[PDB]
């Protein structure tokens, strides 16, 4: 017997069938819950109000919970596993929380706060009512781990990656107070301890370091500085690493021995990687607050000495309000230079060094990408090093479209760091003796043989294992001393990546993804919750999600797009590409030229060869003076031979009787493949009215600029099954030409062209020969810029097919072609 | 007074002034969404993720580009539409300063009758309430009248049509 | 590794957009059937004549591009039934049609190799005169060395054979068209 209880806010309802020896303590808790209910808004979108009947259920399993004592089993626990069970037999269909939370947020007019309030009362609500995650999860990236399919590694943010890290460890201790509990009083103890053990830390320490105090009242929280100040950000970023961990393993159900032997390996940035050596080293949840303290001691104790080091310096208001003025940030030790290359930068550092002394010079202190390296130094000096960068910058409301490539100014964000210490600069050197001192007095050692799984050294990206030295000697001396080699350490071999790290979204989880997209490596920020838009990078959801869409990996333009060989049964033997697989001819093309292709001669002669050659639309005035030619190319050719038509998009009279005449020449069944669109990019109207109407196999199209590029991809967005060859062109082709250099847009687009896979990319504009396409069949070409191989479809040749026989080109043209030498791209711009 | 689809420059300014805690006189359009959040990522990628849920394709790195480029490239392929991530900013406006009962429909006939503004004004009516969003619950009906009032003198001065 | 015999082998290269064993089958076609699934499964999995005949969208006839008459055929209609015999071995393989004539399930299209580079899509009407069904041989070339549209109707007396059919079915005399109009 069941009597039925409803918890509404004026449209949304949810039935509770509550049992009827207790349910008048339910209708008790009803009341007091709909008091604690706000009054109902349309839409639902007020903060502080459930959107959703699931939020409502939440948001009473939370009231309920808040209620409850985990010692004294009171009459509140008797009705928390009746709404948490409906909670799993409605909503939770096997998933977590957090993977229909993500439904939520992405489907109905759900928010992030309202979403990790959501996460907290059921995660409050589940651990009240004694209720732990004991069971193995089968999370399909953990089933394709035990089977093989998946390798995991486990990243560690560093300083710098926010603004305020403290807000991380503010929602982790708001969304997780039940589970980091442990950790938090733990730390604040031996901390604590340490500053009455350790001398000269009490006055390192003014506002002290009872974090148990600002946490529970975040009112009392002094400022960034004292918090920003690094023997306070460094421990508490060595906590906010360990409570990511310590929560994904509860979440989960494993032992943090079992979630460490798991992952393939495990690295940090900077002072992150005493956390990957805390999480290799540990066993068991009592063999956890021995990594945590020697972790906590560590980031002490480099923190203090490194402050008592190199100190804060105070900074007059003329350079702060310049340095405000230029939007190049609040001036600190640390500078972030975005966007350009390490020996630009280490140049400008000289050219600052060359009117410096030793004790003040600025040393390029990190490299945490292809293009995003950190320089450190005096304040003063990195302010000296950004007087000259502002003076390099271009403009940032400035159009260089019009200007050649090598004449236009390069274009980057400098920016200074959220931090007040100068990590990997030698202005800490004189602490890295002392820090050794206070770990042995205290007895801090990392042995070798206690980590279990391979941990990955921040400066030349060896494992820590193989250390013929001390491991807590090696970890200071990286993290004060030696310059951090991002794109060196991440040199191992995964499927997924997890960033435990402080950031989340703009973590170190999403630098690591741009730095290695494209390699198969579906990294994911594990630290915060929300949707990726574009689903390049996962989130918190993918961890536990126990479906067969947690396996979804990210791609590997290498393999997919390799090309292959393939014969037919006459062993004729093609190269397989994604274009010639589409046209049954190799991927070769002879792009429409005016006037080398407006001969009815050429195209067919082409053709008969067995190529794919446009027809020149330039060339022709009239829809009969093009019809007489077409019907030429008709009679010349063999039968079910093709060919296509080649419409320049800045001449609106010559579409305007062309599109018409391929529209009934294609209704008479005549032979035209396809339309190539030269000279821009028609609108998505009328590239929808081209695909739509004139019944083409797929449509050629010519983007100039990278703006360009972006509308092709709208188009392939638009009419996702129709075949679209993207024909790009540098600027140093032959004919009408753009400014731009021929390598630089592809390694800005490349991944988000290859992310419809309806487009054949097709390169061209400089070749003549199989040796130079060779790269670019490949994919290899890219390598040399420092990015994964990025493999084109196919190719064109304008100007090398132009001294051929069947070209009407006049025998003393062919002589003044062939004269003329050509140059190597690099001069092309002269 | 004649009625047009809302303007697509007023909409992104609103979205950047109420982003980031501003009014609409600090941020000028001639000026980059890198350069005015300055350090904070964690605000410009899901900035661009608020301008992905509006008006849904964006330009390559519209971060570095100026906001007459930005808002003159959305009035290619926009018309008037308030959308999702607009319309719900509205929502959680309303249902926090306007009076507890306060509906949308009450301001829509109150501009429709008192100042004569069809739904393609009143969209850009209300994108200037959010963007100078008062301090606290305005209780008293009249106070959310008179900042009605205030608010739809700004939109009349800004576009330049008498009221 | 410079090893020629590594290469794979396919019959036709082409017609793949890029977007994306049974030997005696029997495919019922309902009023829901997914024309595309069907036509798939009508072509099976091997790339053959009868893959190119239910997949290529284009057939040539001289030089001109026209819709794919197989696929039109075809296309699912309630109380159509197709077999695939031999459908293993393509050189054997013949695909029968039969639908509801006069109430009773009869064959109306054989479709199959007439020779190697032959198909012949044997068109069969039942409501005859005389009650023997009358047959009408659609001839087409099955080319592999042009792999964008293998499938050329040979249009060598096509009106000949055609009339030759209407003929048996309307006229009752000796089929004969040599003589003058006038
Ligand atoms: C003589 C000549 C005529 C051309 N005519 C056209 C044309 O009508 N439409 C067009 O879009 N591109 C035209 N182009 C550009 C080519 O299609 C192609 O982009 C270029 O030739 C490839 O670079 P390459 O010459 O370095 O091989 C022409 C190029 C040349 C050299």
């Amino acid at each position: 017997s069941t009597r039925p209880l409803t918890l509404s806010h004026g449209s949304l309802e949810h039935v509770l069938l509550v049992p009827t020896a207790s349910f008048f303590i339910a209708s008790q808790l009803q009341e007091q819950f709909n008091k604690i209910l706000p009054e109902p808004t349309e839409g639902f979108a007020a903060d502080d109000e459930p959107t959703t009947p699931a939020e409502l259920v939440g948001k009473f399993l939370g009231y309920v919970s808040s209620l409850v004592e985990p010692s004294k089993v009171g009459q509140f626990d008797q009705v928390l596993n009746l709404c948490l069970t409906e909670f799993e037999n409605c909503y939770l269909e096997g998933n977590d929380i957090h993977a229909l939370a993500a439904k939520l947020l992405q489907e109905n007019d759900t928010t992030l706060v309202k979403t990790k309030e959501l996460i907290k009362n059921y995660i409050t609500a589940r651990i009240m009512a004694k209720r732990p995650f004991d069971k193995k999860s089968n999370s399909a990236l953990f089933r394709a781990v035990g089977e093989g399919n998946a390798q995991l590694v486990a990243i560690f943010g560093g300083q710098g990656n926010t603004d305020d890290y403290f807000e991380e460890l503010r929602d982790l201790y708001q969304t997780y107070h039940v589970l980091v509990g442990d950790l938090i009083k733990f730390s604040a103890e031996t901390l604590s301890e340490l500053i009455r053990t350790t001398l000269d830390a009490e006055k390192v320490f003014t506002q002290g370091l009872n974090i148990l105090e600002w946490l529970e009242n975040p009112s009392n929280t002094p400022d960034k500085d004292y918090l920003l100040s690094i023997p306070i950000s460094c421990p508490l970023i060595g906590v906010i690493q360990l409570a990511h961990y310590v929560v994904t393993a509860k979440l989960l159900g494993f032992t943090p021995g079992e979630l460490r032997s798991y992952l393939k390996g495990a690295t940090g940035h900077s002072q992150g990687l005493v956390t990957a050596v805390a999480i290799a080293e540990t066993d068991s949840w009592e063999s956890f607050f021995v990594s945590v303290r020697k972790a906590i001691t560590v980031l002490f104790f480099i923190g203090v000495r490194c402050y008592e080091a190199y100190p804060n310096t105070s900074l007059p208001p003329s350079i702060l309000e310049d340095s405000l003025e230029n939007n190049e940030g609040v001036p600190s030790p640390m500078l972030s230079i975005s966007n350009l290359t390490q020996e630009q930068v280490q140049d400008y550092v000289n050219k600052t060094n060359s009117h410096l002394p030793a004790g003040k010079q600025v040393e390029i202190s990190l490299v945490n990408g292809a293009k995003n390296l950190v320089v450190s130094g005096p304040p003063q000096s990195l302010y000296g090093l950004n007087l000259t960068l502002r003076k390099a910058k271009a403009p940032s409301g400035l159009d260089q479209s019009r200007i050649p490539f090598s004449e236009r100014k390069l274009k980057f964000s400098n920016r200074f760091l959220p931090v007040a210490s100068p990590f990997h600069s030698h202005l800490l050197v004189p602490a890295s003796d002392l820090i050794n001192k206070d770990l042995v007095k205290n007895n801090v050692s990392f042995n070798a043989k206690d980590i279990q799984i391979p941990v990955y050294d921040t400066f030349d990206g060896s494992d820590l294992r193989v250390l013929s030295g001390s491991i807590s000697e090696r970890i200071v001396d990286c993290i004060i001393r030696l310059p951090v080699k991002w794109e060196t350490t991440t040199q191992f071999k995964a499927t997924h990546i997890l960033d435990f790290g402080p950031g989340g979204a703009s973590g170190l989880g999403v630098l690591t993804h741009r730095n290695k997209d494209g390699t198969g490596v579906r990294v994911i920020v594990a630290g915060t919750l929300d949707i990726n838009p574009d689903d390049d990078y996962g989130f918190k959801q993918e961890i536990f999600d126990v479906t067969s869409n947690g396996l979804k990996k990210n791609p590997n333009w290498l393999e997919e797009y390799h090309p292959k060989l393939i014969k037919n049964k006459s062993g004729k033997i093609f190269v397989e590409t994604k274009f010639s697989k589409l046209i049954g001819r190799p991927p070769l093309l002879v792009p429409g030229m005016t006037p080398c292709t407006v001969s009815p001669d050429f195209v067919a002669a082409t053709t008969n060869a067995g190529y794919t050659i446009e027809l020149a639309g330039g060339g022709y005035f009239s829809a009969a003076g093009m019809t007489a030619a077409i019907d030429s190319v008709v009679s010349q050719i063999e039968k079910g031979s093709t060919f296509g038509i080649n419409l320049i998009y800045v001449n609106p009279f010559m579409l305007q009787w062309g599109i018409p005449l391929i529209k009934e020449l294609r209704s008479k069944g005549y032979p035209i493949q396809f339309l190539t669109i030269g000279a821009g990019v028609p609108s998505l109207e009328v590239a929808s009215e081209y695909i739509e109407t004139l019944g083409l196999k797929y449509l050629g199209l010519k983007p100039g600029s990278i703006d360009a590029i972006s509308q092709v991809i709208n188009i392939a967005k638009a009419h996702p099954n129709f075949p679209i060859a993207l024909q790009w062109t540098g600027g140093r082709g032959g004919g009408h030409h753009s400014f731009e250099d021929a390598h630089t847009p592809m390694l800005q687009m490349y991944s988000k062209i290859r992310r419809h896979p309806n487009i054949m990319l097709i390169f061209g504009s400089g070749f003549g020969s199989a040796d130079d396409t060779y790269p670019y069949l490949t994919g290899e070409w890219s390598t040399k810029f420092d990015y994964p191989p990025m493999p084109f479809d196919g190719f064109l040749f304008g100007s090398r097919v132009m001294i051929a026989k069947e070209v009407k080109t006049s025998p003393d043209a062919k002589k003044c072609i062939a004269a003329c030498t050509g140059v190597p791209d690099d001069k092309w711009e002269q | 007074i004649a009625d047009e689809p809302v303007k697509a420059s007023l909409l992104l300014h609103v979205l950047v002034a109420h982003k980031l805690k501003k009014s609409l006189d600090s941020i000028p359009m001639s000026k980059t969404i890198k350069d005015l959040v300055g350090g904070k990522s964690t605000v410009q990628n899901e900035i661009l993720g608020d301008l992905g849920k509006e008006f849904g394709t964006t330009p390559e790195k519209p971060e570095e580009t100026p906001l007459e480029e930005l808002a003159e490239t959305f009035q290619d392929t926009f018309s008037g539409a308030l959308g999702k991530q607009s319309s719900s900013l509205l929502s959680r406006l309303i249902s926090s300063k306007m009076p507890g009962g306060f509906t949308i429909t009450v301001a829509r006939k109150y501009l429709q009758t008192r100042w004569g503004l069809p739904s393609g004004r009143q969209d850009g009516v209300l994108l200037v309430a959010l963007s100078n969003e008062p301090a606290a619950r305005l209780g008293s009906e009249a106070d959310a009248k008179a900042f009605l009032d205030s608010m739809a003198q700004k939109y009349a001065s800004i576009v330049g049509v008498d009221l | 590794g410079d090893d020629e015999s590594k290469i794979p082998a396919v019959e036709y290269f082409g017609g793949e957009s890029p977007v994306d064993s049974e030997d005696s089958a029997v495919f019922k076609a309902t009023s829901s059937t997914d024309e595309e699934s069907w036509f798939k499964a009508l072509a099976g999995s091997e790339i053959n004549w009868r893959h190119a005949s239910f997949l290529c969208s284009f057939i040539t006839q001289d030089k001109m591009f026209v819709s794919n008459p197989i696929r039109k055929v075809f296309k699912p209609s309630q109380g159509m039934v197709v077999e695939i015999s031999n459908g293993n071995t393509s050189s054997k393989t013949v695909v029968t049609l039969s639908e509801p004539v006069q109430g009773e399930l009869k064959p109306t299209v054989i479709l199959k190799l007439l020779k190697e580079n032959i198909i012949q899509m044997e068109m069969i009407e039942n409501r005859t005169m005389d009650g023997k069904p009358v047959s009408l041989p659609l001839l087409y070339n099955f080319n592999p060395d042009n792999g964008f549209a293998p499938i050329s109707e040979v249009m060598e007396d096509r009106n000949q054979r055609i009339k030759e059919m209407y003929w048996k079915l309307w006229i009752d005399e000796p089929f004969n068209l040599d003589f003058d109009p006038r």
